[PDB]
């Protein structure tokens, strides 16, 4: 049923700076031009990233399963409509109840039930030379479903297919938890004029839904279709398309919002000593003088429990 | 009482069809289910199929898809169509019809009749 | 529960209604019944209450039965049939069948399991139908001699007797944990201008309601002044602030 | 219960259990008014519901 190819990479790791993202509405209020000031588990902007690619070239075809530790902050820049959608369980052999959220090439499907995905898994798209034209022909990563609890349907629409030249122009930030049983799921997209970089500026993720759910999820990978003329392990792309990850942290932000309601700037309290005497203003902004944060702070160390000298215990061979 | 006999055994090659046929006699208002046993040789029976009045038909796994129960009730006639016929499918076929009255077991048995597929 | 069909005598179905809105006073409110039996609660008074799910057993008896199928019960069903929890959370409803589940001329399908030699664990279901056997010597897979059916027929008729009666029954244990299925939410119209204890969209609080100017967001609900105050509400529905 | 149980169950003692309301303490009210659980008012045939 699976087959996992050879023909891919091995690469160290590359990394990114994560400058000034990770941020998303957490309610649903008014909010319209006010500093607020409140924590959340956040990445930390001005931190330092992990960068996946995905290139043609081996084609760097990365599909390793990637954790669901406390959430995940997901920077997706896609060309072709390459992922459809992510994979989230800890045994991905239906001994868990697992899901897919995928946009196959019609709809946006999410079909949970406790399906044995493979390892690495994926269907391939099968292109036409002859005359130029490809449709979905594999579906290859699921086993059995058994265990079914949620479902949803996607408005069937059509996708192109065809893979473009030139730069990437397409950010996709997305923000995945399940946290307090409460699947809670952020994201949108962006139209850009790069090609590979991070960019700078704001936006944060809206929310997409959260469900009150209560599961244990601990990794989770991505669902992705490619097109293929050259055999099964040959004649098939990775697409090109580029996706980077983080995990995220407590951290306590000064919020942004605007004349309306949307949020247009935050900082990092957790961070910086400037983000947080901006937390102890209340103001974006700071006036010249000197101000009195917190008080520092000494770190235990090498805890220790030292009983006297022992002198006379029982003769218990006596006994 | 009821009267059960079978018809349209006998020997086909492995690939063929077969058409089992069980015409009951007698009172008739009586039966209530009618399904097809097997007992192949050196093993024990088990039912094949089994159809409803109202219809509602049950295979086993191994014959599902290949195998068909129906009835014409004109005919007073319960049918066991075989298709794709396997070496495993050789045993005694029993037309089995039901007591209504009775603990509702399979109160009439008919003869059974044999089937055996060629490799 | 205006389903049509019910299942077969030894295989109670199991059925599961959960992930929409469920109004229970109309079920509870038909009236229809020769069975309206809710332990715990009433079949009423669930509208405020929201449940993950609820597992109905769906099957066709007699009448003297229509009591037989229950938890707490004792009989042969909870020593050779059915066994229940002892701790069962929920509802039995059922209404007559007599009429309608015969067949004109005696359904010719007719068969019936009360009794099976086996054992039960609490809501477990079985349909063997097996020769019962106390023990001489194996059957060998042969029916005669110490080696009879365990279970009766029913036999049902048109005319059924009431003992004999067919009965739509429905077993109800409810399930809760993420709570799906409530009432509707209850509820009232839209009224503007007036100075009012409200509940705005489950959100409880006081004020007087006016038409809103504010620019909310496709999913904003509500606006806070400052220091957390609401400041106008999203008419949670025809999303109108 | 050497004085008040008896074979069988001391069903000769017997309580209303319902109410219409929340009681108020040490407010002794034994009104035999036929429970309405409907719906439908009885008036007064004893019965289901
Ligand atoms: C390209 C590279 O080595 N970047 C590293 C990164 O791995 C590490 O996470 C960070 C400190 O956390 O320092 C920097
Ligand atoms: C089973 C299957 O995939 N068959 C393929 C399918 O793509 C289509 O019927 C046609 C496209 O030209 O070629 C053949
Ligand atoms: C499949 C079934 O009948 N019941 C399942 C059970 O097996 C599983 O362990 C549990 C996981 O939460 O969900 C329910
Ligand atoms: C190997 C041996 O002789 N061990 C014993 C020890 O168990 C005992 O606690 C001690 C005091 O009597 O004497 C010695
Ligand atoms: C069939 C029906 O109920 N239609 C109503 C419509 O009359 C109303 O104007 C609208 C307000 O959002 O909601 C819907």
């Amino acid at each position: 049923q699976c087959v996992n190819l050879t023909t891919r990479t091995q690469l160290p790791p590359a990394y990114t700076n994560s400058f000034t993202r990770g941020v998303y509405y957490p309610d649903k209020v008014f909010r319209s031009s006010v500093l607020h000031s409140t924590q959340d588990l956040f990445l930390p902007f001005f931190s330092n990233v992990t960068w996946f690619h995905a290139i043609h070239v081996t084609k760097r075809f990365d599909n390793p399963v990637l954790p669901f530790n406390d959430g995940v902050y997901f920077a997706s820049t896609e060309k072709s409509n390459i992922i459809r959608g992510w994979i989230f369980g800890t045994t991905l052999d239906s001994k868990t109840q697992s899901l897919l959220i995928v946009n196959n090439a019609t709809n946006v499907v999410i079909k949970v039930c406790e399906f044995q995905f493979c390892n690495d898994p994926f269907l391939g798209v099968y292109y036409h030379k002859n005359n130029k034209s490809w449709m979905e022909s594999e579906f290859r990563v699921y086993s059995s479903a058994n265990n079914c609890t949620f479902e949803y349907v996607s408005q069937p629409f059509l996708m192109d297919l065809e893979g473009k030249q030139g730069n990437f122009k397409n950010l996709r930030e997305f923000v995945f938890k399940n946290i307090d049983g409460y699947f809670k799921i952020y994201s949108k997209h962006t139209p850009i004029n790069l090609v590979r970089d991070l960019p700078q500026g704001f936006s944060a993720l809206e929310p997409l839904v959260d469900l009150p759910i209560g599961i244990n999820i601990t990794r989770f990978q991505t669902l992705l279709a490619l097109h293929r003329s050259g055999d099964s392990s040959s004649g098939w792309t990775a697409g090109a398309a580029a996706y980077y990850v983080g995990y995220l942290q407590p951290r306590t932000f000064l919020l942004k919002y605007n004349e309306n309601g949307t949020i247009t700037d935050a900082v990092d309290c957790a961070l910086d000593p400037l983000s947080e005497t901006k937390c102890t203003l209340k103001s974006f902004t700071v006036e010249k003088g000197i101000y009195q944060t917190s008080n520092f702070r000494v770190q235990p160390t090498e805890s220790i429990v030292r009983f006297p000298n022992i002198t006379n215990l029982c003769p218990f061979g006596e006994v | 009482q009821v009267q059960l006999v079978e018809s349209g055994g006998g020997s086909v090659q492995a690939g063929g069809s077969l058409r089992l046929s069980c015409a009951a006699s007698g009172y008739t208002y009586s039966t209530c289910r009618k399904g097809w046993y097997r007992q192949a040789p050196g093993k024990e029976r088990e039912l094949v199929a089994s159809i409803t009045a109202d219809g509602a038909t049950y295979y086993l796994d191994s014959v599902k898809g290949r195998l068909t129960i129906s009835q014409d009730n004109a005919k007073n006639t319960v049918y066991l169509q075989m298709n794709s016929l396997k070496p495993e499918d050789t045993a005694v076929y029993y037309c089995a019809a039901s007591v209504k009255d009775f603990t509702c077991t399979f109160n009439s048995w008919g003869q059974g009749t044999q089937v055996t597929v060629s490799s | 529960f205006n389903a049509t069909r019910f299942a077969s005598v030894y295989a109670w179905n199991r059925k599961r209604i959960s992930n929409c809105v469920a109004d229970y006073s109309v079920l509870y409110n038909s009236a229809s019944f020769s069975t309206f039996k809710c332990y715990g609660v009433s079949p009423t008074k669930l509208n405020d209450l929201c449940f993950t799910n609820v597992y109905a057993d769906s099957f066709v008896i007699r009448g003297d039965e229509v009591r037989q199928i229950a938890p707490g019960q004792t009989g042969k069903i909870a020593d050779y049939n059915y066994k229940l929890p002892d701790d069962f959370t929920g509802c039995v409803i059922a209404w007559n069948s007599n009429n309608l589940d015969s067949k004109v001329g005696g359904n010719y399908n007719y068969l019936y399991r009360l009794f099976r030699k086996s054992n039960l664990k609490p809501f477990e279901r079985d349909i063997s139908t097996e020769i019962y056997q106390a023990g001489s010597t194996p059957c060998n897979g042969v029916e005669g001699f110490n080696c009879y059916f365990p279970l009766q027929s029913y036999g049902f008729q048109p005319t059924n007797g009431v003992g004999y009666q067919p009965y739509r029954v429905v077993v109800l244990s409810f399930e809760l944990l993420p709570a799906t299925v409530c009432g509707p939410k209850k509820s009232t119209n839209l009224v503007k201008n007036k100075c009012v204890n409200f509940n705005f969209n489950g959100l409880t609080g006081t004020g007087v309601l006016t038409e809103s100017n504010k620019k909310f967001l496709p999913f904003q609900q509500f606006g806070r002044d400052i220091a957390d105050t609401t400041d106008a509400v999203r008419d949670p529905q025809t999303l109108e602030i």
